[PDB]
């Protein structure tokens, strides 16, 4: 129990901080990363000067304060503002104190050797946590589907990645980045609605084309004759309230949203898109190890939510990949915790525990230690 | 094979619609109802001041 | 193919479980958004009456 | 003023220092700010008992039915008085839609009314309406308007500064006297 | 000749139309957007009851009137109110007949494609032109400084932009607008002013000011020492005589008004300006072509006459962009017309004959034809 309860998993994102106890089934907490510095002296009522301001408290009195986002594609940015989240976190958010607790966090696919260093570095010496261990992203969510050999396509807020894995050991030389996910698909809904002949003009108008983009947005599976369906005009579209009682309408760049991830061009893009560079990285890999990759891909990441992704994805390497293959793509419904799953699964298992870098361990072997 | 198969995309795709639709509606439902209790209850405070103020 | 076909059963099984809890849980909120705008209307009229009284 | 005119405009006089001084206690015992002032002109041409008359300094009982309220809906038509601006109901919402968006369900939810002008009876009912009326339907409108409104201002002074917490907000002369007016002026 | 001469050229602000032959050097015609309505009934002495007024009548008429203006930001948005400011173009300012002329028009940055197709449903439906073509804006303002690949500022009445364009082709995804322009810049040097201790009473005293703004409004470089030379006093406020004696003084606010386009601050407006949108844009644009836009910043449109605009803009962009770039904002005198000229210049080119829609076209293609 001493530490069977006492595991913390706190997964790090360019959009959302998840965190909780291993053990849970979901984040105890879920929250913006950001931290946010106001622009003008002065108080709330009640309340004294504040310095900073980390999570929702940041977005919500962003009118005041200048935002700023620790992470930037998955890759921890600033560190001065990163140990403020992760201050936040443990003291406010699940109010432990970190000294007693094992850590679990994760990083990103060819996260810099000098960064896992740094965090644990920072976990070590300024939090004191007893032991961490730092986990590779797509790893937890193959782990989380159960298996270990398996491609991993993760997509979020600021990236997506395709995580070629092995028998537990990531692919280094096939892994794909394509730096486009849920945050610059927000913004072009955006403007696909504006030009709808809208106006998002007011921040409660900004914030909820975002909600927009949740709840009603769609990938649609034969985009070409969905498009042609939508000017036959069915009862394809789809009206949501706004903050008031101004009834909005979607019809058709409902699903034109989502078609930007399998073409970047939609946006400026002249990257490739989703599927082909799922393929890629898998022609990019040993030969024999092809047919696991295909039956294998497992989806994880808010922006693999969008309903008929699957679908679409599923048919779209059949149709790239040689006939003799099976194509199996694998999207669970949690998986916008995927990740985060993994790592209570695995931190709250009974053979974890040597694997966890102890203090022990640092303050003798630096913090190459748990670089591995 | 093909068929079973076929069949079966539409019908989950279905299914999810069905079951996200039914979300929605359940969503719309809890807030209209607390919507109520609240316009109802600040209801028998209201007409209970008049009876006094008229009075 | 014994796979999919049973895999169906069930997805079709529980699109039809959903398709009628939404259909329930839809007359229910339609039921208590009419009982609403009955009690919110005969409120602008009591506090209407209120505020007249009063003045 | 305007009162003044519609009121010697319905035949009368109000020629010594004696006259000109109550018209506007006039204004404020029977003044009123109808709602639906459309068919409340209507409803005084039927001549129903809406009329009113106010006993002058001597005997001189003056009649005043219908201008009674043509007075307040000069505060949401500014054209009874030659004025091209728009009015008071606009003008709330204007403000609104000149604030920031994530704002705007608060403010509608909070109109607080103040000042001697807005204690004509019936403004609040029709300021209700008025910008219930031109604001996005999902929203709640909220005007509220208190019984000492006509010292809002002052009270919410009283309270302030009598406040356990606002010695520390107070300018000293020791502030002034090493600051320069600049300190108070925030 | 049959169209050398006969040529139009109508340029549709938000604030004014500009038109002529193209040809010209300059608009034979420039006048208020706007549509008057008689709030009244009645006549002026010896005329006959009018319905509608049209520019300049409608604005010294605008005390019976109700005043409309068809383009907000840029975009048409009442089209029966502009077939009304069309038509009081050709038939009473240009006092041609349309249907022998073949008209050039212009559009906005974005203009949403149904938007130029109901134009040329009007031009060639209602007014039955022979051929017109519709042309971008910053695509004329460019070419008539002589280049094609540059990004140009355009910045007018109701809207700001900034329109990378390369051999040609307005890059889209890189486009930018800003709805902060010279009439938002008239509304906020009027409050500095009654501000400095005046009053802009009459309908006299209003108009004017607009006038001050154009005459005597400056754009610092270095408006930080520009106010605390302000301070010290010196020769560098400015007296204005007004419609009468009432010699109004302007010393400091005559630079105030244009530090609102580098800070929209100013104004309660969040949106970044003028300079880092001047950049934002381009580093939105492919890396190849960024040396090519920074050594071509056209300047056009009526706000961006103010003085020192251009040395502001040199200076702001040049210690935002890499040290191993050349910098060159080009903003010419006749500016106040780019648009104009280079559609005159295009218009009466020698090679553009076969780009304009004719009716054939038209009358076989739909309004397709010209949208491209």
């Amino acid at each position: 129990d001493e530490d069977e309860t006492t595991a913390l998993v706190c997964d790090n994102g360019s959009g959302l901080v998840k965190a909780g106890f291993a053990g849970d089934d979901a984040p105890r907490a879920v929250f913006p990363s950001i931290v946010g510095r106001p622009r003008h002296q002065g108080v709330m009522v009640g309340m004294g000067q504040k310095d900073s301001y980390v999570g929702d408290e940041a977005q919500s009195k962003r009118g005041i304060l200048t935002l700023k986002y620790p992470i930037e594609h998955g890759i921890i940015t600033n560190w001065d503002d990163m140990e403020k989240i992760w201050h936040h976190t443990f003291y406010n958010e699940l109010r432990v104190a970190p000294e007693e607790h094992p850590t679990l966090l994760t990083e990103a696919p060819l996260n810099p050797k000098a960064n896992r260093e740094k965090m644990t570095q920072i976990m070590f010496e300024t939090f004191n946590v007893p032991a961490m261990y730092v986990a590779i992203q797509a790893v937890l969510s193959l782990y989380a589907s159960g298996r270990t050999t398996g491609i991993v396509l993760d997509s979020g807020d600021g990236v997506t990645h395709n995580v070629p894995i092995y028998e537990g050991y990531a692919l280094p030389h096939a892994i794909m980045r394509l730096d486009l996910a849920g945050r610059d698909l927000t913004d072009y809904l955006m403007k696909i609605l504006t030009e709808r002949g809208y106006s998002f003009v007011t921040t409660a108008e900004r914030e909820i084309v975002r909600d927009i983009k949740e709840k009603l947005c769609y990938v649609a599976l034969d985009f070409e004759n969905e498009m042609a369906t939508a000017a036959s005009s069915s009862s394809l579209e789809k009206s949501y309230e706004l903050p008031d009682g101004q009834v909005i309408t979607i019809g058709n760049e409902r699903f034109r949203c989502p078609e930007t991830l399998f073409q970047p061009s939609f946006i400026g893009m002249e990257s490739a898109g989703i599927h082909e560079t799922t393929y890629n990285s898998i022609m990019k890999c040993d030969i024999d190890i092809r047919k696991d990759l295909y039956a294998n891909n497992v989806m994880s990441g808010g922006t693999t939510m969008y309903p008929g992704i699957a679908d679409r994805m599923q048919k779209e390497i059949t149709a790239l990949a040689p006939s003799t293959m099976k194509i199996k793509i694998i999207a669970p419904p949690e998986r916008k915790y995927s990740v985060w799953i993994g790592g209570s699964i695995l931190a709250s298992l009974s053979t974890f525990q040597q694997m966890w870098i102890t203090k022990q361990e640092y303050d003798e072997a630096g913090p190459s230690i748990v670089h591995r | 094979l093909k068929d079973a198969q076929e069949k079966l995309e539409l019908a989950e795709k279905k299914a999810t619609d069905a079951e996200a639709d039914v979300a929605s509606l359940n969503r719309r439902i809890q807030l209209v109802e607390e919507e109520l209790d609240r316009a109802q209850e600040r209801l028998a405070t209201a007409l209970q001041k008049l009876e006094e103020a008229e009075k």
